[PDB]
DNA sequence: AGGTCGACGAATCGGCAGCG
DNA sequence: CGCTGCCGATTCGTCGACCT
């Protein structure tokens, strides 16, 4: 389990503006990642800290400094607290109860933060730190405070904890050579987001940089028996699924521990796996095997993937899904060189317009799997945003028992005239289309009753479920076309 | 649809003797008839076998006279196939001495049918012959055995030992009597059904594959609120799965009802104090937060949807759609409702008009009033015949990761050389399962893997078969002809090694 | 061509 | 160790088909 | 033509095991 801090910016530009104030712009993204941390389960301890502030609360006193949240689980309580300050009610509600606009050392911001790490319990394994500000070059007066902030910045890069800026939109730009550039936690390739004008693009950027890769397992991708390269598989898209309840007990709110025993039905005493065997009926037999043995008969291979050859993309038919995808990409820890090959087959089988074809083992003793490897080449968006990770996509294949056969049916075909009424009645429905588009509403109406009784409101909210159509609108977008499709195609009986 | 079928089977002399090269045609039609039967027992249908022979030293047949019908068995009757059967053809049976008339033995199997059949329902019939042809039979009642086969609906293969293309003159004037009767049946088509022994081996090595009829699932796909067209849907592609599961008995009786499973309750406290059933109640995460709810209320206050759906929410055009997004565990084709004129012109439309703007539909589904709805793409198909609509199921906002891979191109470590390159660009035309030009310019695939059956039925029902068959001995290894369907053609194979040896040569690779 | 004599019969299917 | 992912068995529902 | 039981299919919610 991990840790993560956010720095916020107390400075009076962060009130200004149809565009959301940044300030308010950073409440809300801080809202909605609170919210994904809590419908993930995940276990990460989040705190929230101001700076430059006119009021100050902080473990070693030091000024302008105001932590509002020590390092710990997501909750309802801190969500409500939290959102006590959300749009320009909020926003009085903080600068009352707080004040604004106070000179601070980010040297000492920077310590604060530090210690709030040293103070954390059982020892989280990454230690992270978020920025946010449009103020560039904030000590352009005082050297004297920017280099003994340099000097502790390098310090805590010596101590290994990352840090990053999530520069805001800023009246006449942005600069990052200014400041920040040289006290940030660098990567190797440098390409950076631009700053931040918009609540989807300022949380596409932490939602992006916020996640560690879990790599979900670490195959040998072999073209011969020889050649053999280290790879990654990773999932990227993963089906979101409601959490199981908990057994409870009823007087002390105590979760249970459940067991599950085996015993005879006679004798009652507790059954090894060696005490029983398993059976099917066919024919009109009984046949007796034992659990080592079903084991066996499922070994095929050793897990890891196994080149067939290659194919043109063309012959891998759209409508043979069976699955969703996974992405590979290379593993150099265990094997080095992997990477140069890996980049060499990706760039000669982009140029070719080729798919790769492999046997697929995913763990030990599974039967094999015919799978596609699709390459998918690197894309950024105008923000700089990584839309397509470069590398293969793992494509499944069914096999001859996957098909279902269809009933016959007579062809009968339309005229130009219905498909040309057809054709204006879907350009008058056409709309654009991205995937962020739309919510799961199970889970947003699960959520909302949850929280309803955790926080004693009792009441929850009706979600509105987006998936529904927008019937009205699209009967007045299409007007009389549709009852002029309908008097041209359908008979005057139904 | 099903089938009375009778194996038929000549149990002289000369089909039980061997050309030493080869195992006899009595043994070769031993082993086609087991893998007949394998298939039939370890397939669920419920179509029933029955097993007459003709030569036998013994003459027992329902038609059989004191010297009419001679030398006829009718070794078993119609039952449903079973390893009682089975063994009795695998050791049981023994060659005979005799010889009889085949046109006797399939009328004795038209009585076994009038008979057996009557008290039963059955959509077709079929004689499976197997003999040499070295017999002298005669023709007299011709018109009236073809007309018993037209009259009755029976259905012929003939099977001989040898390839259609040695054979004495009683043998190719039995072949072209053949070709006469099944022609009076079935003319040129009638030809077809002469398999050899040797491709019927290779046609039938395998165990049959698994099928189902999926359930047409009718609903009205909606435009707007007054555009409703009628369609029906079915399930096309699946990850197919045996019905049948391991079923868990006694060491020692080998029966079922000697064991039972319990299910404790303890707190999760220190010395684990155990806990009545009665005193728990079910409870939620949320966070660090724990919330008590009663499934009574969960249920109340669950979401409810209207019901049954399928209505579009718009168009775009099919490039906004990835295809690395696709959700779901299914794939319905969507065809017009059945019987109706107005509804199969109304969807021709769609398809029509969605191909020719090159834009795809994007719908919600739901498939009765207790299911979860989802969102999904549909988009159009065409073909000779048919046109449909496809359906898929796409992602909500909820269920995306993102991970900020690094970016390779860029790198300065890891770009390749030119001269690598052109090893993986000899390597990559090495490794191509497709031939070009066909003079259609078409691909040909050498390596279409959705033909192939799914190797690990194969496997189970092998070592079922084995297991019944033996029990003492332990389970056997895979098949060769397995591991050879499942590997890639061996020109491919041959034509891999020098491109290897160069890459092996020009990349250098080390471990940890 | 569009359909193909193949299908398998009877024994075969 | 703990969590996550996939496979597997059990429950529940609606439709089809056989017998009168 | 109606009743009845059968069957299969289907969707869903727990359980058990491998892997980091
Ligand atoms: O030739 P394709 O364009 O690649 O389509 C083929 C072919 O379609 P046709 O029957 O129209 O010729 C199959 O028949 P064969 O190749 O075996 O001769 C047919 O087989 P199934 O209906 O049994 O699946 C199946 O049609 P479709 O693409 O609509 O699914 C599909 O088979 P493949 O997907 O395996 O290529």
């Amino acid at each position: 389990r991990d840790s993560l801090i956010f720095l916020v910016d107390a400075s009076k530009a962060m009130f200004e503006s149809d565009e959301l104030t940044p300030f308010d712009m950073s409440i809300q993204c801080i809202q909605s990642v609170y919210i994904s941390k809590i419908i993930s389960s995940d276990r990460d301890l989040l705190a929230v800290v101001f700076y430059g502030t006119e009021k100050d609360k902080n473990s070693v006193n030091f000024k302008n400094i105001y932590v509002l949240q020590e390092l710990d689980n997501p909750g309802a309580k801190r969500i409500l607290e939290l959102d006590q300050f959300k749009g320009q009610q909020g926003q009085k509600r903080f600068q009352d109860m707080m004040g604004h606009g106070s000179d601070y050392s980010l040297s000492e911001v920077l310590w604060v933060c530090a210690n709030l790490f040293s103070d954390v319990q059982f020892k989280m394994s990454h230690k992270r730190i978020m920025l946010f500000t449009n103020e560039d070059n904030p000590h352009g007066n005082d050297s004297a405070k920017a280099s003994r902030a340099r000097t502790k910045a390098g310090d805590l890069r010596d101590t290994g904890i990352f840090l990053d800026l999530m520069h805001l939109k800023k009246p006449g730009g942005f600069d990052i050579s200014l400041f920040y550039r040289d006290i940030i936690s660098i990567a190797e390739d440098r390409v950076h987001f631009e700053e931040s004008s918009k609540l989807e693009d300022l949380l596409r950027k932490v939602r992006a940089k916020e996640t560690r890769k879990r790599a979900l397992s670490r195959l040998k991708l072999k073209l011969n028996k020889d050649i053999v390269i280290s790879v990654g598989i990773y999932n990227l898209v993963q089906k979101a699924l409601k959490p199981p309840p908990i057994k409870l007990y009823r007087e002390t709110n105590e979760p249970v521990k459940t067991k599950t025993r085996t015993f005879n039905t006679s004798t009652g005493g507790l059954l090894l796996p060696s005490d029983t065997k398993r059976s099917q009926i066919y024919g009109s037999r009984q046949i007796i095997l034992e659990k080592e043995e079903t084991e066996e008969l499922k070994r095929f291979d050793d897990p890891g993937l196994m080149l067939m050859g290659f194919k043109p993309l063309v012959l891998l038919k759209k409508h043979h899904y069976l699955r969703p995808s996974l992405f590979v990409y290379p593993e150099e820890s265990l094997v080095i060189g992997s990477s140069t090959l890996f980049s060499a087959l990706l760039i000669k089988c982009l140029e070719k317009e080729v798919a790769a074809l492999c046997r697929y083992t995913p763990r030990r003793n599974i039967p094999p799997y015919f799978v596609a490897l699709v390459p998918q080449e690197e894309e950024l968006d105008d923000q700089k945003i990584q839309v397509t990770p470069p590398g293969f996509q793992l494509v499944f294949l069914p096999f001859a028992d996957d098909k279902r056969k269809m009933p016959f049916t007579e062809k009968i075909m339309a005229t130009p005239e219905q498909v040309g009424k057809m054709k204006a009645i879907v350009e008058k429905l056409r709309f654009t289309y991205r995937s962020d588009s739309f919510e799961n509403p199970v889970l947003q109406q699960h959520f909302r009753n949850l929280e309803a009784l955790a926080l004693d409101l009792m009441e929850p909210e009706q979600a509105v479920d987006l998936t529904l159509p927008k019937v009205e609108a699209m009967n007045k977008r299409l007007g009389s076309l549709v009852d002029e499709f309908k008097e041209l195609v359908y008979p005057p009986d139904y | 649809n099903k089938a009375a079928v009778v194996l038929c089977m000549d149990v002289g002399f000369t089909m039980s003797n061997s050309i030493p090269g080869i195992e006899s045609p009595f043994e070769q039609a031993k082993k086609v008839i087991t893998m007949f039967v394998q298939r039939q027992v370890f397939a669920e249908n419920k179509d029933e076998i029955a097993l007459v022979l003709f030569g036998t030293d013994g003459t027992d047949n329902p038609l059989s006279g004191g010297d009419q019908y001679q030398n006829i068995t009718v070794h078993r009757h119609l039952m449903l196939p079973d390893f009682d059967l089975l063994e009795d053809i695998e050791s049981k049976i023994q060659p005979g001495s005799q010889q009889a008339d085949f046109l006797d033995a399939l009328i004795v199997s038209m009585d076994v049918i009038q008979h057996e059949t009557i008290g039963k329902k059955f959509e077709k019939r079929h004689i499976e012959i197997f003999t040499d042809l070295s017999s002298r039979f005669s023709k007299s009642q011709l018109d009236i055995i073809i007309h018993s086969l037209k009259k009755c609906d029976i259905s012929l293969q003939f099977f001989l030992p040898f390839s259609l293309g040695g054979i004495t003159e009683q043998q190719k004037e039995g072949l072209e009597i053949v070709k006469m009767v099944m022609i009076s049946l079935e003319g040129e088509d009638g030809l077809d059904e002469i398999y050899s022994f040797s491709e019927s081996l290779r046609k039938l090595c395998v165990f049959k594959k698994i099928e189902r009829h999926s359930i047409h699932w009718p609903c009205r796909l909606t435009i707007g609120s007054n555009l409703s067209i009628r369609i029906a849907a079915y399930k096309s592609i699946l990850q197919e799965r045996v019905k049948k599961t391991w079923t868990v008995v006694d060491a020692k009786t080998l029966k079922k009802e000697d064991i039972q499973k319990e299910t404790v309750y303890c707190l999760n406290d220190d010395d684990e104090t155990e806990v009545l059933k009665e005193d728990i109640i079910q409870g939620f995460r949320y966070g660090s937060d724990i919330v008590p709810f009663s499934k009574v209320d969960e249920e109340q206050m669950k979401y409810k949807s209207e019901g049954k759906c399928f209505s579009v929410l718009g168009f775009c055009k099919s490039s906004q759609v990835q295809r690395r997004f696709f959700m779901g565990n299914q794939v319905l084709k969507v065809f017009a409702a059945r019987d109706d004129e107005a509804a199969a012109v109304a969807l021709s439309s769609l398809i029509h008009a969605l191909d020719d703007l090159d834009m795809v539909a994007i719908v919600r589904y739901a498939y009765d009033k207790r299911a979860n709805p989802q969102v999904g793409v549909a988009f159009p198909h065409i073909k000779h015949n048919y046109e449909c609509l496809v359906y898929v199921q796409l992602p909500f906002m909820e269920d995306l990761r993102q991970y900020m891979f690094s970016s390779l191109k860029n790198s300065k470590k890891y770009a390749p050389t030119e001269a690598q390159l052109n090893a993986v660009d000899a390597l990559i035309d090495s490794m191509s399962l497709a031939k070009k030009d066909e003079k259609t310019d078409t691909l040909e695939d050498l390596f279409p893997t959705t033909k192939i059956p799914n190797p690990r039925f194969q496997r189970l029902f092998q070592c079922l078969l084995h297991r019944a068959l033996h029990p003492r001995e332990p389970l056997p290894p895979i098949q060769q002809h397995i591991w050879n369907m499942l590997n890639p053609p061996a020109e491919v194979t041959t034509k891999s090694q020098i491109p290897l040896s160069k890459i092996k040569t020009l990349f250098p690779l080390i471990e940890a | 061509s569009k359909v193909k004599r193949k299908k398998p019969r009877g024994l075969f299917s």
